[PDB]
């Protein structure tokens, strides 16, 4: 549920940056790869992470385990939004993401 | 008013469908084909009916719905068409634009076929029903229409974007017709003042196809809860300090520009990276017909070349035979 | 034949009407509406008559007129029609295609309505007259038709062009039907041999509209005096020196390309549609097929007559 | 409400123009061509501007205006277009749809050309002006629009009939698009609520033409004063008896049917009487283009026949020459 | 100004009925030819005579005298409407026409 | 050759799919959408693969298949394309036009996307395979192309028709391009002589879509067994008496006209557009010009070879 | 399976005739109704019946019944083709159909 | 009337050049400006000047002046044609124009 080690994981960030950017980095600062983690899942381009993008951030298809059920996914996304989003906009900005 | 995005009543690409093959929080039925970029509610086949409805009911006193969709057809006339619903119960299957009749709610019908014969279709018709009235599909809902705007939405170079706003018991539909790629180019289509809708209900999209066949695709559905400035939450007191807000965003923008500079020289670094334009995608029906005629003339041209060459050969051989005998 | 263009008996765009509001050298009468690009001789309204006539009379033994016009109407059936006159006096108003009856001269009538009911309209009818016979409106001039034709000049993608030539007492009418934008795409339509006309008369154009309404717009009307190659007196040393002409023309052809290169960048320095281009391509392809088939016809004629020479031997 | 026809602010055929050549009670200016059946406000020529305005000012608190008009063009795009005005002063000539700018009144603009580039033309735009605002013709009056309905009025089989009603400070425009010959087939286009117009003014029509050229014709202008049921005249006490009203109308109808029976057998009595249909009058632009292509193929067909005949002759003569030599 | 002898004139009615109806009548009752007079000038076909049709009834082109001026025509039409039309509709029905 | 229609290895409308939802005798797999009038083998969506294969294997020494299909897309560029297979086993899913690779048999590929970049697409490529070679997707099968073609089957007014015939170990592919509604309007496209295929295999059709998306609809697929005129054993007296056939057929031809006369009045007893008819007339005129020019070609060939006989003498 | 009574069913031919033919029939000769059976089950218009058309003839739902297994319909169609089609064209002529 | 100074007017050629040519000119050779005069008064594109074109050249309003009587313009155009056109084609070539 948006765990610190999940965003701070290097291999996940490396797999997502594979192909799109052609410079593989052996090491990166946790803040740098958390900026990369925020940027990779913003598919629309509005620099805001809404519930639908976090749905593809939490559940995943990586090439296994059965896909997470609807109720658990709803609970995780609702918890993340209620904890990190304080402006009641329904989105999460980078300030909100970096705060928690 | 203040806008809040609702993910449980929304869907969009490019990861629209999960690994199972179903849209999250939405149930699809009929001939709908959910894909990873859009939902083909009704494919271009005879007698197709499809619908996608929200699972959980939404309790919003004021709301905004942004539907991006494409209706494509080979001919100039189109199929039955599309419908956006905010009902009490899930219509799913039925005879009204691929959904059931006797709905208690509101329906914005993008009707592409002219059943009445009034030569005013395609059109957008706002109809509110309470569960006892029957939609007269042969009359295009002309008697039951609460609003009607005649805006052609078929065969457009860019996707059509409809925005449906319920606010202070007023329902306004504003449509970007898809002539320009700019998303925020909405133009007023219709409004209905002082309409009462059920307090909580399901959002839905449905599409149907008659004798003629169109492809009805929904690229994105976006739902926003609307709150009045007077009825706002008391304070966003949860926010800690503006100083960290003025410390984080310039670092974020510095990262964005550094990532862009990292991207630029390696986009050209790998020669396999290319780019495909979208100019070929758009062509009108009459333009395609004229191009087909121009393509058809090529057979005549080639046959004329063949005849000319055969005439050249017969002339040359008659010439040499005449020279030989003489 | 040698052709000399006569400006006094001609009118064309893109400045056809002066600031006064009249066509230079031409008097318009009736419901004619001269404009900058064309003359709408008869608009698409009920019972409209119009005519444009030369002011000064023309004294040509041989002459040639090229008229570009559009007859455009909403309906498939047409109005009364159009007329081109070489007359003795200015007819102006009247009942014969918007111009006066009992003319002394020749009238080429583009008739688009079938009054007779013989299903042979629209048509081009050449009618000579000496001033002592009434034109038969109801019979489409069939009784007094010196020559006839059958071409559809109504509702064409390109303007219809007509060349009417009086040479050696013979009148020839050639028509480009308006399926191609080529100016010199004339096809033979009619001719009359040994026709006498007044030696000095006015050049006029007219149009009329009945119950059904068409717009008859004349874009240009160019009149050329024709002289025989032997009858033309050559003046020695009247022309300029040829080397001076060569130097002048080479500097002119250099400077026109220089001007084009100057304009090319500036037009985009300070800033036809799909389907229209497709239709133009379709018509160009049709013209290409037509020209190729005509070339095949010429090759067939060549092999045929060479075979005739062989058969003679 | 109760309707009263006003002849001094109306004109119609088939005797629209007097022997002088001017419309009664209306002054025309510009390139207008008043005829006995219609008024060609702007003919299909480059840079045409025409206007017809009422001479006397009309003082009606509520009014109805029924304009029958036809806008015809050879191409798919059209000229600047038409405008119906209820102003304070006669605009006559000027740059706004063939009439002057800075008008104090109301203008319903039937705009056929898309100056803004929004691809939403032809359209009907209701604009109210007070004499200080300038109409932005390059923007199609989008910023100044009080109402806008996108109804195509160009190239219709039957004349387009617009009805403009000012009543209780509400201006409603309802348009019969001309698909059907029925006059009373009006469909809602636009409305403007709570608009203040000058108390007395001139009615007018104007038309203009840009680079492209259209024919703008007005067949009839009809003006009706509207009176509220509460504000009716006290009584039509002037009427004497209903008995004579029930004695005259059956005699009138008997005369009508006797005249019809008198007409019937003598319509066929004279053989010269005939009848011309109106099916040929209507043809769409693309239909005419396709028919032009079909007409163009006839030259190719005739040339192929000529080639076939020449080939027949050469084959026959080669045959007889071969037989003769052998 | 809609004089009794004007509508009751036989020659005017005969000229208007010439061509449209092929039965010329030597004599007719004044009521019959007044019905014909009402029917001939109703060009629209609504069986009502408005001001615009009376404009072509009063002023005329018969094949002279100069055409009647705008002010006099306005006065005559206004007088006829104010005298004969009592329903304030702006039209004149056949009952209104036959009454006066 | 004598042709016997095989219903087991064929499908067509207007009742193509049963109430169960499957094509009779055919197994569909992938994103294929069988319908009452056609099978949409691959819809116009990103990354769609579909295939329809026969259930029972076919044992024909000579065979012939006629396939009617439409490949319609919004863009001028096309999807991955369509394929017709005579294989050993049901490929079903796979990466080669939506069907499995390493097939033992023959595949006719209608390729509408130019992966190689040689500007030679769309095209028809005949590829034989024995099961021990991978199809080259990126090179459009040019390396292993037994035969090739170049025809545009995308976005045609009428459905494109293909006849693929295996006769005397020769495969012939004839294509009607869809400019005419005539069924037997095939033109020669490709052929391969002395090709060996498995003596018993499945008939399949497949389609695939890449980044760009087209709809590949198959309206019919008719399979005929071919036998030689001499190899066919004639059975004496197997056919019915000829006079009985004549009596039957004359009463049948009377009664069909009787039924037509019955329907004609009742259709209007209880109750195509302009422009569509104009477009149909335009295409019919183009076909008439094409046929007349082909007749002229045949007449030229006749006069040419008769002149050869004369020259020999 | 090309049974005499199934072809001779008056009500079934009437059901096929409904809609396309406005006039209903009460009494019908056997040749009349068997020709209606042949024509209504001839959709292609080639005046010939093939296996794909006889499959629709035997296994169309009307207005229930278990859908026949493919093997049974294969046997029925093969039996019809072997018994009636002496042509060996794969098509059943109305001579071949009228023999049975 | 084909005067040397009228052809050599820098400001008049600049006025004709305005709009069609974005680049303005300050100094110009006589051949340069007389070629601009020849090209700007050649609307048909045949590279020849006729009387109908010289009429526009002499009697175009610009930005006043009395409109010339037709007789005067006839005399001027006839004088130009007689003096310059040795071709007798009715068209003035730039050789014929450049002689004067
Ligand atoms: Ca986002
Ligand atoms: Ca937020
Ligand atoms: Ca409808
Ligand atoms: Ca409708
Ligand atoms: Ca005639
Ligand atoms: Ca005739
Ligand atoms: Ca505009
Ligand atoms: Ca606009
Ligand atoms: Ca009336
Ligand atoms: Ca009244
Ligand atoms: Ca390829
Ligand atoms: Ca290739
Ligand atoms: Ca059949
Ligand atoms: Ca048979
Ligand atoms: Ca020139
Ligand atoms: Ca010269
Ligand atoms: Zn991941
Ligand atoms: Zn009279
Ligand atoms: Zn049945
Ligand atoms: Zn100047």
């Amino acid at each position: 549920g948006l765990d610190k080690n999940t965003v701070h994981d290097q291999e996940h960030i490396m797999e997502h940056l594979e192909g799109v950017i052609n410079k593989p980095e052996a090491e990166m600062s946790p803040q740098e790869l958390q900026l990369h983690y925020f940027k990779m899942h913003d598919y629309d381009g509005n620099n805001l992470l809404d519930g639908l993008e976090l749905s593809t951030a939490i559940t995943h298809v990586h090439k296994q385990a059965p896909l997470m059920s609807e109720d658990e996914l709803i609970n995780i996304i609702d918890g993340v939004l209620r904890d990190d989003d304080k402006n009641n906009d329904g989105y999460i900005d980078y300030a909100e993401f970096a705060k928690s | 008013p203040h806008r809040r995005f609702e993910y449980k009543y929304s869907f969009k690409g490019p990861h629209l469908v999960q690994s199972d093959g179903t849209v999250p929080f939405w149930a699809h039925a009929g001939n709908a084909i959910p894909s990873s970029d859009q939902i083909r509610v009704a494919p271009s086949l005879k007698s197709q009916r499809g619908s996608v409805w929200t699972k959980t009911k939404a309790a919003f006193e004021n709301w905004e719905v942004e539907v991006t969709f494409r209706v494509t057809g080979r001919g100039r006339i189109g199929a039955d068409g599309l419908a956006i619903w905010y009902a009490e119960n899930q219509g799913l299957e039925g005879p009204v634009f691929g959904s059931a009749d006797l709905w208690n709610g509101v329906g914005i019908f993008f009707d592409s076929f002219d059943n009445d014969g009034k030569k005013n279709n395609p059109a957008i018709v706002i109809i509110g029903n309470n569960g006892q009235i029957h939609y007269d599909h042969q009359n295009d809902g002309a008697s039951q229409a609460l609003a009607s705007c005649q805006r052609d939405f078929r065969n457009k170079p860019y996707p059509v974007r409809a925005k449906i706003t319920y606010y202070q018991n007023t329902l306004t539909v504003m449509i970007n017709n898809g002539f320009t790629p700019d998303k925020n180019d909405y133009e007023f289509c219709a409004k209905v003042e002082n309409m009462i809708i059920p307090a909580q209900g399901h959002f839905g999209i449905s599409a149907a196809t008659g004798g003629l066949a169109d492809d009805h695709d929904v690229l994105s559905f976006l739902t926003f809860q609307l709150t009045e400035p007077g009825k706002e939450p008391p304070t966003p007191d949860k926010e800690i300090s503006e100083k960290e807000k003025e410390k984080y965003q310039e670092e974020f923008e510095h990262f964005q520009q550094e990532l862009d500079k990292k991207k630029e020289e390696f986009q050209k670094g790998h020669p396999d990276l290319q780019g495909q334009p979208a100019e070929e995608i758009f062509e009108s029906v009459g333009d395609r017909e004229l191009r087909q005629v121009f393509e058809g003339q090529n057979r005549i041209h080639l046959e004329i070349k063949q005849l000319n060459r055969q005439l050249d050969m017969i002339l040359d051989e008659q010439r040499r035979y005449v020279s030989s005998l003489t």
